[PDB]
């Protein structure tokens, strides 16, 4: 009788999944996650479904404002820890299914995509953004950690100032909101399509089918999906200027450059001892202010996970998030304030930050316990139809803007070639815009390459050196 | 959007006019907006209308009613001669005066209920 | 004409030639077309909004939404005949695009007929480059003309400086007169100043017209004489 | 056939003298921006990824029958 929380519909050979909780900004509860997880397993077995499209019925207001953690907070206050662990086993299992799904999934991030919403798109090689996109990970203000495998995705997909996960740590620890074109240029969105063109794109996606004797799970079909979306991409607004200037990118790359045993204090030291331009110095103070209004325990846990899930395989990174979430709802050592902070902000509307009490510096053992499975609480991710793990996304790189590490590899290779030629910025732009088949004519690809060379490369004579 | 752009397009700027292009009555003032094309565009029959104007037209000024019609032609006359009447009036340097001594319509005068 | 099938299925008909062996070698286009499927639906699509004025298409006002009496003083208690006719055709008919500026444009050129005599160039340069601040009437890149007035009027009504469109239009008209008067003086004075420094001009506009009228009046003289002599002979009959 | 240094320029030399002026001086004073040149459509077409609705509209592609 009530409107189903998630609506499933057929679009020719494409199956459209639509989040249908407009009053809650499409917040994800256990019911929604379970429904989507079960229906996706069926579509994986089907031989008539070529691709899936995850969208919202509330666009452009919101796509998914995040998992329903306010309800999980009430569970903690009522000691309904079994209910809380069910909510995270369903959500995290759905994020693992999407990541390893063998058929193309195309998420329309037409609106607020924060928290659980990021998990619905970050794990898909086709995550389309719009002018209305608002990507953020505001967990540090609620006392929680960066969940939904964001500690495995962001350190591997961000394009600028992410050599050592510096930008990934900046977004997860500061909760900065990225909007539209900026999300596309950072690597948060694979494509940038105007909202007005989403209807037409959806129809084209339903009409395309694998040719001859190729299944929809073949790499050939994935290329076809990428090309179809590109036909609907339009040039960026003329006035658009990237959000982060080179100077602001230099602050993040230096102030968030930790070692394998770094701590949040080390970042605080860099932000407090930074030297350089006036804008950079002022920018470092802004970060320091923000990072001092977060949960002292959440920041340390986030850094731990980023330094742990940036070199591990997908399954172990998603499993480690389930353990952390369960080890936080059940606060055995009173080291976190997830439940109390969640009620201060969501259950009760309070603009002021929650006054923090756990302001100590957790030890390496304390962090290990909070992020390790307790032998008394057995929790496992639901089984998906793929049941595969890997350390690198199989398709994200091909269909998004190149990272700063891929441009460096070509400059080093070209600079160390027997040709004995000089690497020139013009040659770099051509090599990324008119050579790679999957990146040919990719929006904002020349602009990104010029940002990298102007900040990372040294122009000597008619050559380029990787500073 | 496309609709917003269209409303501001140069074709939208020309007010709708269906007055006879061939009028044999008394003419007191211009009735159609003169359209001008540059020499480069004239060489390519480009006038900024829907269709190319026939190459026979050598004048750079025309007046039209309909962009397209059921006869698959543009309704136009290759003449722009009301502009030369205005410029010849300017060369005579005779200001236009009111024979009734009314207020100048181009000045925002403070009028009363006289 | 019937929806054609054979133009969009060249890949499938070609694939049968290759599979059977009738065609030995794959054509060069074969791979390109396979990766980029043609659109083959050719359907009529409904539309639920006029993009120009945002009017909603396909909405029926129910009697429950008209509780108050009408202009005649009667309440509406039952659907009328128009409400009971299916209106699917309106969903598919291309909407008529309308603009408020069109009404003002017609007014301006009715009030100023001679503005039509100023040639207008319809050839666009680049619509995307237009960076205009309509706080002022003059703009770098475009002429001063009736459109300058209309866009100024819209900016005034958009900024809510004036409430009635007529008042905003009148305000813009006076700004237009001032700019037109400064230009009429700059041209008159420029000509006067040049002649005072020894500038010479071959043919003036008035002279150009006299010469053209002479060319026509010369042909007219011949024909009149010829046709006033055929009449004399024909009438003599 | 160059003319004698005392004689005036020949018709051919005046043409070459004008061509010299055309290259250097004839374009002094201002540059032209945001103006459509018909020939550049053929010789300097844009790439498909840089095409906008404005660009299509500027060319009159939207004007149907």
């Amino acid at each position: 009788t009530d409107a189903p929380p998630v609506l499933f519909t057929v679009q020719d050979t494409a199956r459209v999944i639509t989040l249908n909780r407009p009053k809650k900004l499409n917040a994800l509860n256990a019911e929604m996650s379970e429904s989507m997880f079960k229906t996706l397993n069926e579509y994986a077995k089907s031989d008539t479904t070529n691709l899936v499209i995850l969208k919202s019925s509330n666009r452009p207001r919101s796509f998914c404002a995040g998992g329903d953690v306010a309800t999980v907070a009430i569970f903690n206050f009522n000691k309904e820890f079994a209910k809380s662990i069910k909510f995270f086993t369903d959500e995290y299992s759905l994020n693992f299914q999407i990541a390893t799904y063998l058929k193309p999934i195309v998420t329309f991030m037409d609106g607020i995509t924060m928290g659980g919403g990021v998990g619905l798109s970050i794990h898909t090689p086709f995550r389309i953004a719009t002018e209305n996109t608002k990507w953020a990970m505001p967990e540090m203000d609620i006392g929680f950690f960066p969940d939904v495998g964001s500690t495995f995705a962001l350190p591997r997909i961000v394009t600028l100032a992410n050599s050592n996960s510096q930008m990934a740590l900046y977004l997860c620890l500061t909760g900065e909101v990225v909007t539209g074109a900026d999300a596309y240029m950072l690597g948060l969105a694979s494509h940038y399509v105007s909202s007005e063109n989403l209807d037409a794109l959806q129809k084209r996606l339903g009409e395309i089918s694998p040719p001859f004797n190729n299944d929809p799970q073949s790499a050939y079909f994935f290329g076809m999906v990428n090309e179809s979306i590109d036909e609907f991409v339009s040039p960026l607004p003329k006035d658009y200027v990237f959000k982060y200037s080179n100077e602001k990118l230099n602050v993040i790359e230096a102030c968030f450059n930790l070692s394998k045993n770094g701590t949040i204090e080390d970042i605080m030291n860099n932000l407090r001892q930074y030297e350089g331009s006036a804008e950079g110095k002022a920018f470092a103070q802004e970060i320091k202010t923000k990072l001092l209004t977060k949960s002292p325990s959440s920041l340390q846990i986030a850094l731990r996970l980023v330094q742990e899930n940036s070199r591990d395989h997908i399954e172990s990174a998603i499993k480690r998030d389930l353990y952390t979430a369960a080890n936080m709802c059940m606060n055995q050592d009173s080291l976190v304030e997830f439940s109390e902070a969640t009620k201060h902000k969501l259950i009760d509307k309070q603009r002021v930050p929650y006054p923090w009490t756990k302001k100590e510096q957790l030890f390496v053992s304390q962090l290990t316990s909070i992020t390790s499975p307790k032998p008394s609480l057995p929790m496992s991710l639901l089984r998906n139809t793929s049941n595969v793990t890997w350390t690198q996304y199989p398709y994200h790189s091909k269909y998004q803007l190149p990272t700063e590490q891929e441009i460096a590899a070509y400059i080093e290779k070209r600079t160390n070639d027997d040709t004995g030629a000089k690497v020139t910025e013009r040659e770099v732009l051509n090599h990324f815009a008119n050579v790679i088949p999957s990146r040919r004519g990719k929006l904002g690809i020349q602009s990104l390459c010029k940002i990298v060379c102007e900040r990372k490369c040294e122009e000597v004579n008619d050559g380029l050196r990787w500073k | 959007t496309l609709a917003e752009l269209l409303g501001r397009s140069r074709i939208a700027q020309v007010a709708n006019n269906h007055k006879p292009l061939t009028y044999t009555g008394k003419k007191f003032h211009p009735t159609h907006q003169i359209i001008e094309t540059k020499p480069s565009t004239l060489y390519r029959q480009e006038w900024g209308l829907k269709s190319a104007i026939p190459s026979k037209i050598k004048s750079r000024y025309l007046v039209y009613n309909d962009l397209d019609t059921l006869e698959r032609i543009t309704t136009f006359e290759p003449r722009g001669g009301t502009q030369w009447n205005r410029l010849r009036f300017q060369e005579m340097g005779v200001p236009i005066v009111s024979n009734i001594g009314r207020q100048n319509p181009f000045f925002k005068y403070i009028s009363r209920p006289e | 004409m019937k929806i054609q099938t054979n133009a969009v299925n060249v890949l499938q008909r070609t694939s049968a030639y290759l599979k059977s062996g009738l065609l030995k070698e794959t054509p060069a286009w074969y791979n390109v077309v396979a990766s980029i499927p043609p659109s083959t639906k050719f359907t009529r699509e409904p539309r639920f909004k006029n993009p120009s004025n945002g009017h909603i298409i396909g909405k029926l006002v129910d009697v429950t939404e008209q509780p108050h009496a009408n202009n005649k003083g009667l309440y509406k208690t039952r659907p009328n005949s128009s409400d009971k006719r299916v209106g699917v055709k309106r969903l598919y008919r291309p909407p008529k695009l309308t603009y408020v500026e069109d009404r003002l444009r017609s007014l301006f050129y009715k009030q100023h007929p001679w503005e039509l005599s100023r040639p207008k160039i319809l050839v666009e340069n680049e619509i995307g480059d237009e960076n205009y601040d309509w706080s002022h009437m003059l703009q770098i890149g475009r002429p001063l003309d009736g459109e300058s007035v209309i866009q100024r009027t819209m900016y005034l009504i958009k900024t809510k400086q004036y409430g009635d469109m007529v008042e905003a239009y009148d305000h813009a008209r006076y700004e237009f007169y001032a700019l037109r008067m400064q230009e009429e003086t700059e041209q008159q004075v420029a000509l006067e100043e040049a002649e005072m420094f020894g500038s010479l001009f071959g043919v003036s506009a008035i002279e150009h017209g006299i010469q053209k009228e002479q060319e026509v009046l010369d042909v007219w003289e011949k024909k009149v004489v010829e046709e006033t002599e055929l009449m004399a002979a024909r009438t003599s009959n | 056939i160059p003319s004698a240094n005392d004689k005036p320029y020949s018709s051919q030399e005046l043409f070459l003298r004008q061509l010299n002026h055309s290259m250097r001086t004839a374009k002094l004073g201002a540059t032209i921006s945001k103006v459509y040149y018909p020939h550049k459509d053929i010789f300097y077409p844009p790439l498909p990824e840089n095409i906008t609705v404005e660009s299509l509209m500027s060319a009159g592609v939207h004007l149907g029958q």
